[PDB]
């Protein structure tokens, strides 16, 4: 069924020096299971179609959650439960209505895959 | 209530907290007592990574519980 | 250097290793101390599954890091 398990519009952020900086580009976050059965959490630049981030994630490696204190209410973090590693994203879906459902789906497919 | 924080070097630190405290607060108490910057702290309880804006009660952490502290600044 | 290996049952084992050690060697140390056969061990660090022929330095694993151990074929 389809290619992606989950996809949604979102921008990424990068650490420049010691500063977390939102990347302004229109992006797509997605989860794909490849034929080796591994689960990939990816970010793709929509304009170029380049997949810039592609992380193999195993169950319980990480949690995707809203960053509450951002006035946008649309920043999410993929937090690696072991280590300090965090990847920040910002929802680019025009309506906020599905933000929490997208987040819920990320967690399901990373932490409970088939 | 007293809780225990076990680090990877076999040191365990005891903290006095309230269930109403946020994870951010806990991290600040650990910085205050052992000097580890909050940005380097990853706190684990019952196989969940604890998030800064939640409280200890959110996770059902009761007196004399042990949290695990992993540092690993950067990310491989 | 000391590293921590966290298992799915909430047990954490401490190991003494060198960055130059291979993943195969680490698995043998875990077998020696907890009895788990290397073929059942899956080691995870910074969301990567560790491969037997690489060394800890390949992955930038520094002192007091925590690796996660998942066992092939988990009960329940």
């Amino acid at each position: 069924s389809n290619k992606y398990l989950v996809e949604f519009r979102a921008g990424k952020m990068s650490l420049k020096g010691t500063t977390v900086t939102p990347d302004k580009r229109k992006g797509l976050v997605y989860i794909q299971q490849t034929d080796d059965s591994l689960i990939h959490f990816c970010w793709k630049d929509r304009t170029s179609g380049n997949v810039e981030d592609d992380l193999i994630i195993f169950p319980d490696d990480c949690e995707f959650k809203r960053v509450p204190q951002c006035p946008s209410g649309r920043v999410y973090v993929l937090k690696f439960k072991a280590g300090s590693k965090r990847l920040f994203f910002w929802m680019q879906e025009p309506k906020t209505d599905q933000d929490e459902e997208h987040c819920r789906k990320v967690n399901e497919y990373l932490n409970n895959p088939p | 209530m007293q809780i225990f924080v076990k680090t990877l070097t076999g040191k365990t630190i005891t903290l006095e907290v309230e269930p109403s405290d946020t994870i951010e607060n806990v991290k600040a108490k650990i910085q205050d007592k052992e000097g580890i910057p909050p940005d380097q702290q990853r706190l684990i309880f019952a196989g969940r990574q604890l998030e800064d804006g939640r409280t200890l009660s959110d996770y059902n952490i009761q007196k004399e519980s042990t949290l695990h502290l992993v540092l690993r600044l950067r990310g491989g």
